[PDB]
DNA sequence: ACGCCTTAACCAACTTGGCCATGGAGTACAGAAAAAGTATTACTAATATATGTTGAA
DNA sequence: TTCAACATATATTAGTAATACTTTTTCTGCCAAGTTGGTTAAGGCGT
């Protein structure tokens, strides 16, 4: 009661929640609902749109869309009809705004690359560059460079020339580069069922994994085809060094920017478990390898389709060999001089690599060191949670979960068994994890058809569940926060218009750094919370 | 409790579903004010109506 | 009320009722089933009826 | 043993020989000041107790009987799920550093709220 | 309370004639309202123990058949009762006991105590006197107090017959009233009344009955109303009265209870006396009680069956006791020289035979007076008065309990005039409530005078500083038959011998238990 | 060629609200311990019934 | 027979002080239709 909480901005929204608020938190307006809608309601037509929202038909709808599609805030599809003409249905980007919730951490994937140039200019250069990218996030050096400056040494006004490329940066938007994925591989599944050359009628095997297989590899260079582009790399002019391909517009590109934060995170769970002398090693090791890991990118495919019970592991046989072994050209044999602050001999120093042990890495080619990669990623994924819940909620709460790892659908008695304290606390440490998901239930009938006490109650994993929960923790701030950051406009949304324009009273002094240091408060308490949610969204 | 069995604990889905539950006879059955109700004998030199 | 004793109300039932469809009287079931039934204004809102 | 407690404590009695067990002392006076390379390769390091610890348990100070290497690998099972060990090859265990526990972040120690007034938390159940 | 919005008449009539109902108001003819809307068709220790406790009350109850709304009084009670934790520490039959009881006299019913209780294997003096202690506990007034006028009819229902007995009947009530009028009734147990009023009618019906038969109903014995048969023949104009004409006889002569008469038998201006002073002296060292108990002329050890060494001495005739700790109380003191003075002659065994344990805390815990006024008052109405300060029951106990808060003392009473002023720690206090309620006492009277000084004697303090205050005297008021009250040490081995003898069980069980400390270890 | 398993249509099992209207009186398991409060267990020490018995006339 | 007389109880205030005793107080062990499953028939599918 008295909304001081306020469970209706809240609690019964799952999921589009933070969407609809970060289209919101970027415009609003008329651009707010058409997200909004469709996350709601999935698939969507132009002419359906004003059916529901009333948005200012046909134009806000043409409007907001175009902006999206300028920032690649929707997926993206178009047929003709089954009748003629063609059609427009309309999908929403990826997590969309996903990009701008990062952001100032995607700011931070220069810092990768604020090496070569530490604290200069250069620094600033290539933050305007990104952050002027970003918001439009389709751009030419010629539309860049041509806003620019015309007098200001090409190869320096715009000093990230061949370092456009590397592993981030940008890749030119093409065709399924925001077309819906899902699809798109349907679409590949033409031309293969599609082109049968009236072979044999028998055995839709045969017609399926062969079309699968060119689904499959086909759909490599498809995606490959955005992994590299030589036009792009390669053109190198009169008189001068090798620079991207002027002419097309890139956009921001996301792969490594997962695998880098993705990385902080190794950095930080391995840190704890080894040395910083150790930590810092496997830190400018990885360095290198992530250059080469999709780590997030390899689902693609398995989003999209059914598995079979046998052929998921028919995907899962692929991700145990590809890094390890193509990319493991790539991967670490004898890496040299990566940085030191450690000094004099570096062989058996660098041979710090066998004090990996355990539980990851610690796999390389008997006698040269290197550390397993395509194998690593995968069932590192599985440890990654751990700690997530110890002053989350309580420090029982741990070993009994971490024990519930271990066996499985037990019970009280052989928990009590191996556990410690008291059932005075066991229950309370239980009972309070079982009001949100963990431990879930078993139970079995017990001389009885079903009835309420008579069985035995059992306890079980399902990280299923778990690792598909953290979520209700992006409900949670990532859900409000960016309310009460709002909220907080309209408070001093009058001098906000005027304090802005103006480079005066004594609580403006004051609220000042209240709102401000307050932005402070949320803004970073929310990438605090973010580098905990890099996760269970995605692996 | 008691616990001999109380039949009729049920007040509910009951009072809004059968006879003289409401949705029907108490609703669209109303029982209507302004009324009078008796016997009868003839009356040959009323008029009919 | 209910019956005689107490005090008084008579029983339009349903198939009591219907009888008065097949002359299609609109106004006597409002004056029979509402004006002289349960007289009642309900407050709503727009938004959200309520 | 018994239903009742003073376990911990015995627990937190074993646990310190036991961060003995692996490299030198505690030296958590600055930063870096542990083994330096694990003295030279901890891959030559292969350590544990088990049985010894009751050669260990010898010492006493406390009022109990001793107590059978199985129901001490027990002892060992809470600090396992407690994380405050790690158990390798069987019999072979050792320690998480947790005492970096004792004395951006991502640990729950080290980490104190601000948690009064101000409504920019994060609770847990903001939600439920 | 509703008020018309014109008019304002602070009266509104109902009209219920044509069948509308409504409400409107002489003033104005504008009515009130339309139609009145009207209708139509856990567990805790407490709780729990109000289940049990409807189901024995209800039971035993109408085992009596008294009427069910009845009951619902004392579960009031009773459950008034378990606010002041009176209900706990005792029996339960005692506590619904109890309770019914003080509805059924508060309700003027026909029912009998000793009667009611008889459902058990109880004394009835025990219920009795759970009875007597919520009067303590609860709060209570005049308000129980009852008659035969009653009785008679249950028990006149009870023996058949025939119903010329209720024609007996009024010749029995107004006969036992000229009877209480005569003043033979109070002090006494009405159903004996009741009873004679019974054969002596029905004796004027001339129908032949036993006295067995009476007590049958009446619950008491033969020779106890025969008593009161003879002790009506013996009264005013008893003869000249006893025949015919169902006694037209209204008149009194004399009201002479028999209690003074007694008070002949030996045949303010009267003093009351004292008689015992109830007090206390601390030693300073705990003992053994038998090491002591070794030597004397008067001491019993027996912790069998009580545990304490019983001590008395002949002179100055004085009791007092000793205890385990070091402590002991003064009892056999009929004044505060032969108090003190003894309660110091117990230091001297103790010095002389036993420990030092020195003469310290002498304190007075009651004293105790009586006193005769040589003829008779009514308590009915004193009673029925003073009930707020006094209590009386009829049965209960012959004289009756007042209660002073001004000072705090306990009142003795009986019509005989003899009363019992006692339940004081100070000397004054005893002349200070007994000329304090003489007023009372003259003021009921029926158809000495000074006082003279409020405070003659000297104090209580007087007396006490007349015996030694230091417990280091001891010597000194040593009577020298105290060297000799001692023993021998073969009295020693042969009384002591036979003390063991008897007690080796008793200690036996002592040291067995102790035993079983061991066994309890293990 | 021939057999195998997989998918799916059928059919027999268990399944559930309906059941004139109007009146018109008529209508929580049993067992334990911990706490706590009181009774007894001696004494005055004074009652006057009440009772018992026995016993002496 | 009637006395009679004698003893017991009895209500208070003290006590200790101790044991013993009950409580309270937790605190616990009749038809149409869906519904299933049990059957079969086809049908790939590999032999
Ligand atoms: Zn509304
Ligand atoms: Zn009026």
């Amino acid at each position: 009661v008295m909304t001081i909480s306020s469970l209706e901005q809240r609690t019964l929204n799952p999921d589009l929640f933070l969407y609809k608020e970060l289209v919101k938190a970027h415009l609003g307006e008329r651009a707010a609902s058409v997200i909004g809608m469709l996350v709601a309601l999935g698939r969507l037509s132009v002419r359906e749109l004003v059916e529901k929202i009333d948005g200012m038909d046909v134009d806000s709808v043409k409007t907001t869309l175009v902006s999206l599609t300028q920032l690649r805030c929707v997926k993206y599809l178009q047929e003709t009809a089954i009748s003629g003409k063609k059609t427009t249905y309309y999908y929403y980007n990826e997590e969309g705004i996903h990009i701008l919730l990062y952001s100032g951490l995607i700011i931070d994937e220069i810092i990768t690359q604020m090496r070569v140039n530490d604290e200069e200019e250069h620094k600033q250069l290539v933050a305007e560059i990104v952050q002027n990218v970003i918001s439009l996030g389709s751009l030419t050096v010629e539309d860049y460079l041509s806003s620019v400056t015309s007098d200001s040494m090409k190869y320096t006004i715009s000093s990230l020339f061949v370092q456009l490329c590397e592993m981030g940066y940008l890749i030119q938007i093409s065709k399924l580069h925001y077309t819906p994925i899902e699809d798109l591989w349907q679409f590949l599944y033409e031309k293969h069922y599609k082109n049968i050359p009236r072979n044999s009628p028998l055995s839709d095997l045969k017609k399926r994994s062969q079309a699968k297989m060119n689904a499959k590899t086909d759909f490599a260079k498809i995606i490959n085809k955005p992994n590299e582009l030589s036009q792009i790399l390669t053109v190198d002019p009169k008189t001068s060094l090798r620079i991207v391909k002027p002419t097309v517009s890139l956009t921001i590109n996301l792969d490594r920017f997962m695998k880098g934060r993705r990385s902080k995170q190794l950095i930080n769970l391995a840190k704890t478990r080894v040395g910083s002398v150790t930590a810092q090693v496997y830190k400018i090791a990885l360095r290198l390898t992530e250059q080469k890991s999709p780590k997030i990118r390899d689902p693609l495919t398995q989003t999209g389709l059914l598995q079979d019970l046998e052929e998921a592991k028919s995907f899962q046989d692929e991700a145990e060999l590809v890094e390890e072994k193509t990319p493991g050209l790539t991967f670490n044999a004898i890496d040299l001089a990566r940085h030191l602050p450690s000094a004099s001999l570096i062989n058996s120093h660098l041979k710090i690599l066998a004090s990996s042990n355990f539980p990851f890495l610690n796999e390389t080619k008997p006698g040269v060191y290197y550390v397993p990669y395509s194998k690593l990623m995968p069932v590192l994924k599985s440890s990654v949670y751990e700690y997530v819940i110890a002053s989350t909620l309580g420090p029982s709460a741990m070993r009994l979960s971490r024990c519930i790892r271990d066996n499985k659908l037990v019970s009280e008695k052989i928990i009590n068994s191996t556990a410690l304290m008291k059932e005075k606390d066991i229950r309370s440490t239980l009972a309070s994890l079982i009001r949100y998901n963990s431990v879930e239930i078993q139970e079995v009938p017990r001389t009885a058809d079903r009835s309420a006490s008579r069985a035995v109650f059992l306890f079980r994993c399902k990280e299923t569940h778990s690792y598909n929960f953290m979520r209700q923790n992006l409900e949670w701030n990532m859900a409000n926060l960016l309310f009460k950051k709002e909220k907080l406009k309209q408070e001093n949304s009058t001098l906000l218009k005027k304090a802005n324009r103006d480079d005066l009273l004594p609580s403006e002094l004051n609220q000042l750094k209240m709102v401000n240091e307050r932005e402070l408060n949320v803004f970073a308490r929310l990438s605090r919370l973010l580098s905990l949610w890099e996760v269970f969204q995605m692996a | 409790n008691g616990g001999g069995k109380v039949k009729p604990i049920r007040g509910f889905c009951q009072r809004l579903k059968g006879k003289q539950g409401r949705f029907r006879g108490n609703l669209s059955g109303k029982r209507v004010d302004f009324s009078g109700r008796t016997v009868i004998s003839p009356d040959p030199n009323l008029s009919i109506d | 009320t209910e019956g005689r004793s107490r005090d008084g109300g008579l029983r339009l039932g349903e198939m009591e009722r219907d009888c008065v469809i097949a002359y299609g009287a609109s106004q006597l079931l409002l004056e029979r089933l509402m004006i002289s039934s349960d007289a009642f204004e309900v407050d709503v809102c727009d938004k959200c009826g309520l | 043993e018994l239903d009742i407690e003073f376990i911990n404590s015995l627990l937190t009695i074993v646990w310190r020989f036991i961060s003995e067990n692996t490299f030198p002392n505690g030296f958590k006076n600055f930063e870096n000041g542990p083994k330096k390379n694990v003295f030279y390769a901890p891959n030559v390091k292969n350590y544990s107790t088990t049985q010894e610890i009751l050669e260990f348990i010898t010492a006493a100070q406390v009022a109990n009987v001793e107590l059978t290497p199985s129901n001490i690998r027990s002892l060992c099972e809470v600090l396992v799920y407690d994380d405050k060990l790690e158990k390798v090859t069987h019999d072979c265990y050792r320690v998480t550093l947790e005492s970096i526990l004792q004395m951006s972040i991502f640990n729950y120690f080290k980490m104190f709220p601000a948690s009064k007034h101000d409504k920019e938390v994060v609770y847990f159940d903001e939600w439920t | 309370m509703p008020v018309c919005k014109n008019c304002h008449g602070t009266e509104f009539e109902r009209d219920l004639s044509n069948a509308n109902n409504d409400l409107v108001c002489k003033a104005c003819g504008v009515v009130s309202e339309d139609n009145p809307i009207v209708s139509e068709v856990a567990l805790e220790s407490r709780e729990a123990t109000l289940n049990n406790a409807r189901r024995k009350l209800r039971a035993v109850s109408y085992a009596l058949h008294i009427p069910e709304y009845i009951t619902d009084a004392a579960f009031q009670w009773y459950k008034l009762a378990l606010a002041n934790n009176f209900v706990q520490g005792r029996r339960s039959q005692n506590v619904i006991a109890s309770c019914l009881y003080v509805a059924c006299r508060k309700e003027k019913t026909h029912h009998m105590l000793i009667d009611f209780s008889s459902r058990l294997q109880v004394s009835v003096y025990s219920i009795g006197a759970t009875f007597l202690k919520m009067v303590k506990k609860l709060h209570i007034t005049e308000l129980p107090l009852a008659d035969p006028s009653l009785f008679i009819q249950h028990f006149a229902e009870k023996l058949d017959l025939a119903d010329k007995k209720i024609k007996v009947v009024k010749d029995a009530v107004k006969l036992a009233q000229r009877m209480s009028k005569d003043w033979m009734f109070e002090g006494r147990r009405p159903a004996g009344i009741a009873g004679a009023c019974i054969l002596l009618a029905c004796r004027m019906n001339n129908l032949r009955r036993t006295h067995t038969e009476i007590v049958a109903v009446s619950h008491v014995a033969e020779e106890t109303l025969q008593q009161r048969l003879n002790e009506f023949k013996n009264t005013k104009a008893a003869k000249l009265s006893v025949q015919k004409f169902r006694e037209n006889d209204v008149e009194d002569g004399e009201a002479r209870p028999p209690s003074f008469v007694k008070n002949r038998k030996k045949e303010s201006g009267i003093v009351p006396t004292l008689q015992n002073i109830v007090a206390t002296v601390t030693l300073g060292c705990r003992l053994d009680l038998k090491t002591v108990a070794l030597h004397a002329r008067n001491a019993e050890y027996n912790p069998k069956r009580f545990a304490a060494v019983i001590m008395r001495i002949r002179e100055p005739k004085t009791t007092a006791l000793i205890f385990a700790s070091g402590k002991m109380v003064v009892t056999g003191a009929k004044s505060e020289d032969d108090s003190k003075l003894a309660s110091r002659k117990y230091a001297r065994i103790i010095q002389k035979i036993g420990f030092a344990a020195k003469f310290t805390d002498f304190k007075i815990q009651n004293i105790v007076g009586s006193c005769d006024v040589k003829f008779p008052i009514r308590l009915e109405g004193l009673a029925f008065s003073h009930g707020t300060f006094s209590s009386y029951e009829p049965e209960l106990f012959p004289g009756l309990i007042y209660r002073m808060v001004k000072p705090k003392i306990v009142l003795l009473i009986f019509v005989s005039g003899k009363i019992v002023l006692t339940g004081a720690k100070q000397r004054e206090e005893i002349y200070q409530a007994f000329e304090a309620i003489y007023p009372v006492l003259s003021e009921f009277r029926k158809m000495s005078g000074s006082p003279r000084n409020l405070h003659l004697l000297p104090t209580t303090d007087t007396y006490l500083s007349k015996v030694s205050d230091d417990p280091d005297n001891l010597e000194d008021v040593d009577d020298e038959e105290l060297n000799a009250h001692l023993l021998n040490e073969e009295a020693s081995k042969l009384k002591e011998r036979i003390w063991i003898g008897l007690n080796a069980d008793f200690l036996l069980e002592q040291e067995s238990k102790r035993l079983k400390q061991e066994a309890d270890i293990a």
